[PDB]
């Protein structure tokens, strides 16, 4: 029997902080334990110029 | 630990309960004095301590019966300390803003109406001489008569009552909270109000635009099995427009306001600066012009500003923008800033001066510091002088972001002083 | 719409006693559209038909139910950041253009559906114009290329119109 | 008579618009309640 | 694509009660047959197993026959019994008697065509036809002769669907009858002709379930035919319900079964636990694959650790990763190599399914083609032997007029049987 | 007590639009049922444990659900059950006078310990000859009610509630204030800042009423209108228009306010819509369970479709149910 899901939600907020949610989630990678900041243009070095 | 949220839904409902109860007896608009006078309080916001038991019986003899589970409810939510001991004013404070935006913003209207003292009290003789008994909507409508009204008005306020003769800002807001919960709904609070105090409106108007914006107030369009078309769907375009105002402001306006204290600052002072009667009213195309300015916009300025109209002439209410813009503060936090108000010297409309606030600020950061001055720049202030509303406003984003009310009294001996 | 309220019975139908069969329409009671035996729920027959219609309703109410976010498939998972966007506008009619929907009235074939043609407004105001009108006006009367679908293109071609 | 009785549909269904709304909003703000219902290891400290 | 079930005999039409209690919860069916489900998931493949009446109600496919009405009687008085079809009640006016010969030749014969005449009508109504279900003992009377006759009489009328058994097999351990042998004999040697899959299922394998795994205090055989039921309704789950990697009955037979004659099946379904340990173990994968190959959780006497495993099948329902599905089943067959047949390169199929069953987060079920079934098989034949060497109650059989030579004939078939999964078992790849 | 009741039920069927009717038998030394038809003379259920049904809920005009059926019984099929039953057939009046409407809840509550099952009730103001003859009070609440050995146990409220109560037991009186006080009429209900609560069958049968009523009461809201009312099909898909579509249980709130007959309230404070709303709760009991313990439906609900109370949620349509309920139904 389920206890509706008031109880189902409580359970499922009970659960992630096992360490297997953390470091092992279903489909995801697991999430950062610091904020990071994606540039505009995406992660790595721009091409440097030259003069015509 | 869904204890403690139930607790305070509890505490709600508490509220809920006594001021119902208590408005419903003997003493019906002085239901609330009455309970404070019993509890003993002596101090409008002072730190007296009172213990569990006097209090429970207090609330016994005043009419409202209490079993376990409330006084623990009661206890979790104000004892803040754990020492058994709790201060009823936060109980009092909590009676006392239970009230719909418009009826705090008409209760405040009226009562920069008086003559403020040096301390912020108001004297007996003017709020006796300003009372118009003659305009009671009872009166009119031929029920009751101008003299029946009239004793009992003197009965509210007398020597035996105030010995001192002065009243308090946090008594006539009691006394006003009582016989709000008299009326039915919002328009009859507003007729009453501008019946009995007249000096709240400032120019009179004829009584066709009244009866007109009377007749198309939300509260009169309501539904009936015997309708016909058209007016059914008066009734669907009112309540349509009250919603997607109402839901408009909540979803867009309040997110670009309620992240920082400088933008809520900001926006009151430009508010406030184009007012020249000091009647918290605006026209129109000011507050568009004022709105663009601060990057909040509306998609149809005609129909999202005929809520806006509390005075039936054409004119915007920001007292009530305001209101509806920025969510209520908890009552025990209005007492404490209400404790920082104390130690102002105060003039004779109600203000203080920005150095007071100034010499008694202690920031800790750079940052703090220069969001502080830039907000209560002397320049940018309206005549050097700033009202309590302001200092609500701009404590309102800091506030929300602690949730125990202990973490609040740290926040505010930390910054400010004294209180 | 919301809540069916044009599948139901009209007062008119009342009043004549009108039966079923003669206008085709499944309110009565032991009458529904069955398409393969079933009702158009299940996936049977000419269901795709059907629910492309202009008056279908599903019966699902706005509140949603525990069950429904318990029951969810993978391809449901993998679609659903799309789904929250283009839910937020759909099409809609009030009850006299409903009433002309179901009563089919201004059709050249008995299928066309003209409410839902994004292009009727402007087919309604180019109908009745002749070619000599057009052509034959009131004679008083009557870019360098950018390649790229880059918001830079745009901005370069704005500009240059600027 | 039939358009008359479209007429009153009019209204009936504006009526049930806004019940859903409000009824969605409930909704949400009810189950934004349980978010925080976790312990910390400060406030254990804090008593000790 | 929607089946037809028949259900015959005492034990089959009390399964079959329970089966239609748990296919109807399952889609949200109320006992008065209306739809009061709570997801679209569950109308949209409700015509597999129900034909819709006018209104509200749903009707389900199933032909109900017995030759003595008191079981009929109180299938259609129990709680859910009134969904059933009236003209869909089969019944004769006299017992099987317990005799195999009665139930086949004298009113088998008598009522077998008023049931071919009911199911033609509800099979040529179908859009698609997909196999048929059906359950029976074969340790009884009317189950086994009028389960093979009507079995029998399908097959050739339906030669190119698919042909399903679910068959109770009388134990040694605990027998209700004096003439079992007889009777399982004869009607082994008409399913392994006709049946294209045959499951079996042991009494004595279901009560150590419910007393060993599930500690029940006081079972009853409304338990017994609950797990069947469940086991039942969950190898066709994936006819009914979207997933990643749908699977069918006839994608089954062709996985399972590398020679004709080796249709015969172990089943086991996994998260199986009692009340109280439930707060101390969650559900994954490794728990489901470990309890699904322990023995404990196996629906026949016979023990896998006895013999190897040509082929298997596994079914998932629930959310869950490939990835960890497809290591498990490969780390399996690693580890215990032994006991998987070397010819070939891999023995288990696996499919995965959306939508677990109602209050459980996941669940697996188990189908198994192990060579250790000729054990139950042949003590079977023991008891025969015993008994047929001595006469001992044929005159009943003679007198409804079987001849001798049959009883000869269906022990051959039998030991051929036996013969053929013991050869296999012992055999090297040369 | 018995070994064996015997009761003769309808059964509304929703397919067929037909009305049926079974032989319910219930065996009281070990709480099992069983059900029997009577046009065919056949088994409909065999004798199957139902711990739900109690006796106390067997008597005439009841509504009880077997197995997602609503049954009302209709007559003894027994003549056992006939002679247990020869009384509690007898119909009296018990008046509230205005004194007692603050304790009408504790009342009506006692009233349910005793027994006694109401057949009708209302609020009603009645003409000057009856408020003589019988000496009652201007506004009073006529109670009409039957039961077992009525006139003493209903004796008890001379003393727990001192001079708020008058008992009638004579027919022709109780005749005249059938005439008078109920039937076809006018009412007290108001037709602005009102809103409506009503009692759901079910509740009606377990008999949480006084408790609710009491409750109101004591939170502080006013009772102007009450009234008992039975609502066909009809009525109850035009009472819940606007929930259909909006919530996934239309249908089963339409059969179970169909059911049987239905107490409706009236309650006037300020902002009344809004403070019945809060005092009720959410919609669902198991957030009620969870976070609003304290609210009526946590106490008196199982699920959405029983919740035990009903109020309204729009502040458009507070009139309009007032009016549908005590005008519409009340007069004709
Ligand atoms: N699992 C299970 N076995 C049953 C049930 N009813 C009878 N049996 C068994 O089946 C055998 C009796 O066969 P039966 O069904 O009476 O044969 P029939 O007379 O031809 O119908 C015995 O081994 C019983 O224990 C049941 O409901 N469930």
């Amino acid at each position: 029997e389920t206890g509706g899901r008031m109880m189902a939600l409580m359970e499922q907020q009970l659960e992630r902080a096992y360490l297997s949610n953390v470091r092992r989630p279903l489909g995801k990678v697991p999430a950062a334990m610091y904020d990071v900041q994606v540039p505009h243009s995406g992660f790595g070095i721009p091409s440097e110029k030259s003069e015509s | 630990l869904y204890a403690s949220r139930a607790k305070h839904t509890r505490f709600k409902s508490i509220v809920q309960r006594t001021r119902r109860l208590l408005c419903n007896g003997a003493s019906g608009a002085n239901g609330i004095r009455k309970l404070s006078r019993g509890c003993g309080i002596a101090v409008d916001s002072g730190g007296q301590s009172m213990e569990k038991a006097k209090f429970v019986e207090a609330l016994e003899e005043s009419g409202v019966s209490l079993d376990s589970e409330d006084i623990e409810a009661i206890v979790h939510v104000l004892d803040r300390s754990g020492d058994g001991v709790l201060d009823p004013t936060d109980f009092i404070a909590a009676l006392r803003r239970n009230l719909t935006p418009l009826k705090l913003t008409w209760i405040t209207r009226v009562w920069y109406t008086f003559t403020q003292s040096k301390d912020g009290s108001v004297y007996i003789d003017e709020v006796l001489s300003s009372y118009n008994a003659a305009g009671h909507p009872d009166v009119v409508q031929n029920i009751r008569s101008e003299q029946g009204v009239r004793s009992e008005f003197e009965a509210a306020f007398s020597t035996t009552t105030n010995p001192d003769g002065a009243i308090t800002r946090q008594e006539f807001e009691q006394y006003c909270s009582g016989v709000a919960a008299l009326c039915a709904n919002d328009l009859e609070f507003l007729t009453l109000m501008r019946g009995v105090w007249p000096a709240s409106v400032r120019t009179p108007l004829d009584e066709e635009t009244m009866r007109t914006h009377r007749e198309q107030n939300p509260c009169n369009m309501t539904f009936s099995s015997y309708q016909t078309a058209a007016e059914k769907g008066a009734v669907t375009d009112v309540r349509t427009t009250v919603a997607v105002v109402d839901d408009i402001i909540l979803s867009s306006h309040r997110p670009v306001v309620i992240q920082s204290p400088l933008a809520v600052r900001q926006l009151s002072i430009a508010l406030r600066r184009q007012d020249v009667q000091r009647n918290f009213f605006l026209s129109r195309e000011t507050f568009l012009e004022v709105l663009r300015g601060h990057r909040l916009y509306l998609k149809d300025p005609e129909s999202a500003l005929t809520v806006l109209d509390t005075a039936g002439d054409g004119s915007v209410d920001y007292l009530l923008y305001m209101n509806l813009l920025l969510p209520p503060l908890p009552p025990a936090r209005l007492m404490m800033l209400e404790r920082l108000w104390e130690l102002f010297p105060k003039d004779t409309c109600g203000t203080a001066d920005v150095i007071e606030l100034h010499k008694r600020f202690s920031a800790e950061d750079g940052e703090e510091q220069d969001a502080f001055l830039t907000a209560w720049d002397v320049r940018q202030a309206l005549y050097r002088r700033f009202t309590f509303e302001e200092i609500v406003e701009w404590h309102t984003p800091l506030s929300a972001m602690f949730e125990l009310d202990n973490d609040f009294e740290t926040m505010l001996k930390k910054r400010w002083d004294f209180s | 719409m919301i809540g069916g309220q044009h599948k139901k019975e009209r007062i008119s139908e009342r009043l004549q006693n009108c039966q079923n069969q003669p206008k085709n329409r499944c309110y009565l009671p032991g009458t529904q559209l069955l398409t393969g035996g079933y009702s158009t729920k299940t996936l049977q027959g000419n269901w795709s038909e059907e629910r492309a219609d202009a008056g279908y309703y599903d019966g699902k109410a706005i509140v949603p139910t525990h069950l429904s976010k318990i029951w969810t498939t993978e391809y449901t998972v993998m679609t659903n950041h799309a789904m929250k966007r283009a839910q937020e506008q759909a099409p809609v009619f009030d009850q006299a253009t409903l009433v002309d929907i179901v009563d089919r009235n201004h059709r050249a074939y008995p299928t066309h559906q003209p409410h839902l043609d994004p292009q009727l407004p402007k087919l309604k105001e180019e109908a009745f114009k002749t070619t000599m009108r057009t052509s034959f006006n009131h004679p008083q009367e009557v870019v360098r290329p950018v390649i790229g679908n880059t918001p830079a293109a745009q901005a370069r071609a704005i500009i240059m119109r600027f | 008579l039939d358009l008359v009785r479209a007429k009153h549909d009019d209204a009936l269904v504006a009526r049930r618009q806004r019940l859903a709304a409000m009824l969605l909003r409930e909704k949400e703000e009810h189950e934004a309640m349980l978010n925080n219902l976790t312990e910390t290891d400060e406030q254990r400290r804090d008593r000790l | 694509r929607e089946i037809v079930c028949v259900q015959a005999g005492q034990c089959g039409n009390q399964i079959g009660s329970k089966f239609w209690e748990v296919i109807s919860d399952e889609h949200g069916v109320d006992p008065t047959g209306t739809y009061q489900g709570d997801s679209d998931l569950q109308l949209e493949r409700i015509n597999v197993y129900f034909d819709e009446a006018t209104g509200g109600r749903y009707v389900p496919r199933s032909v109900l026959i017995d030759l003595e009405p008191g079981t009929m009687d109180s299938v259609r008085a129990g709680p859910y019994g009134q969904i059933f079809r009236p003209d869909n009640f089969i019944f004769g006016q006299s017992g099987a008697g317990n005799n195999w010969a009665k139930g086949h030749y004298t009113e088998g014969a008598e009522l077998i065509d008023s049931v071919l005449d009911v199911c033609c009508k509800e099979a040529e109504s179908c859009d698609c036809l997909q196999g048929f279900q059906i359950c029976h003992s074969l340790g009884g009377g009317t189950g086994s002769g009028m389960g093979t006759l009507l079995i029998s009489k399908l097959r050739e009328q339906y030669p190119d669907r698919i042909m399903m058994t679910f068959s109770i097999i009388p134990s040694p351990k605990v027998s209700d009858t004096v003439v079992e042998p007889y009777n399982t004999t004869l009607s082994v040697h008409q399913l392994v002709e006709n049946s294209d899959e045959s499951m079996c299922i042991d009494n004595e394998a279901l009560y150590d379930i419910c007393f060993r795994t599930l500690k029940l205090t006081t079972p009853t055989f409304g338990d017994l035919n609950h797990l069947v039921s469940a086991v039942v309704s969950g190898v066709t789950c994936c006819l009914r319900f979207p997933g990643q990697l749908n699977s069918d009955l006839r994608k089954l037979a062709v996985n399972l079964v590398p020679f004709p004659r080796l249709h015969f099946f172990m089943m086991g379904f996994a998260p199986l636990t009692s009340r109280g340990s439930q707060q101390y173990r969650g559900l994954s994968v490794p728990e489901l694959t470990q309890q699904m190959f322990d023995a404990k959780n196996m629906m026949q006497a016979a023990d896998p650790r006895h013999g190897r495993y040509l082929t298997a099948s596994a079914l998932f329902r629930g959310r869950m990763s490939t990835k960890e599905v497809d290591e498990q089943m490969l780390n399996v067959q690693n580890k215990n190599s032994s006991y998987f047949i070397e010819w070939i390169p891999n023995n288990i199929k696996s499919s995965v399914c959306d939508i677990p069953p109602k209050g459980l987060k996941m669940a697996v079920t188990f189908i198994g083609n192990n060579t250790c079934i000729q054990e139950m098989f042949r003590r079977v034949g023991e008891q025969f032997t015993l008994m047929f060497r001595r006469k001992a109650f044929l005159h009943w059989y003679t007198g409804e007029g079987m001849d001798e030579m049959e009883f000869t004939e269906a022990e051959s078939n039998m030991n051929d049987l036996v013969s053929e999964y013991q050869q296999y078992q012992d055999a090297t790849i040369e | 007590a018995l070994e064996r009741y015997a009761f003769k039920v309808d059964y509304c069927d929703p397919q067929a639009n037909l009305v049926r009717q079974y032989l319910l038998l219930y065996f009281a030394e070990d709480s099992t049922i069983e059900m029997h038809d009577l046009k065919t003379k056949r088994v409909f259920l065999k004798r199957c444990a139902y711990p739900s049904l109690t006796p106390r809920e067997l008597f005439i005009g009841a509504t009880v659900g077997v197995f997602s059926r609503s049954l009302k019984l209709v007559d003894y099929g027994d003549e056992v059950t006939r002679r247990h039953f020869s009384g509690s057939e007898a119909e009296f009046v018990v008046f509230i006078q205005e004194g007692g409407l603050c304790h009408m809840g504790s009342i009506i509550d006692r009233m349910h310990t005793w027994e006694l099952r109401i057949t009708n009730i209302r609020l009603v103001d009645l003409p000057d000859s009856l408020c003589r003859d019988l000496g009652v009070s201007r506004r009073c609440v006529a109670i009409l009610f039957k039961g077992s050995n009525a006139i003493e146990k209903v004796g008890g409220l001379s003393t727990e509630f001192p001079n708020m109560t008058v008992v009638v037991a004579e027919p022709s009186d109780v005749n005249s204030v059938r005439g008078a006080a109920f039937g076809p009429g006018g009412t007290t209900a108001v037709m602005k800042n009102c809103s409506v609560c009503v009692i759901k069958p079910h509740a009606i049968m377990s008999g949480y009423q006084g408790a609710i009523i009491q409750r109101l009461i004591d939170e502080g809201f006013h009772i102007t209108a009450l009234g008992m009312y039975s609502l066909t099909v009809a009525d109850a898909e035009d009472f819940l228009e606007v929930y259909n579509g909006v919530v996934p249980e239309y249908q089963r709130l339409v059969e179970q306010m169909s059911s049987g007959p239905c107490w409706a309230v009236q309650v006037c404070a300020e902002n009344s819509v809004s403070a019945l709303r809060a005092i009720c709760g959410p919609h669902d009991p198991d957030v009620c369970h969870v976070l609003f313990p304290h609210t009526i439906r946590s106490k008196y609900g199982v699920d959405r479709t029983r919740n035990g109370v009903h109020c309204t949620d729009l502040e458009e349509d507070a009139p309009l149910e007032s009016e549908f309920f005590f005008s519409l139904l009340q007069n004709a």
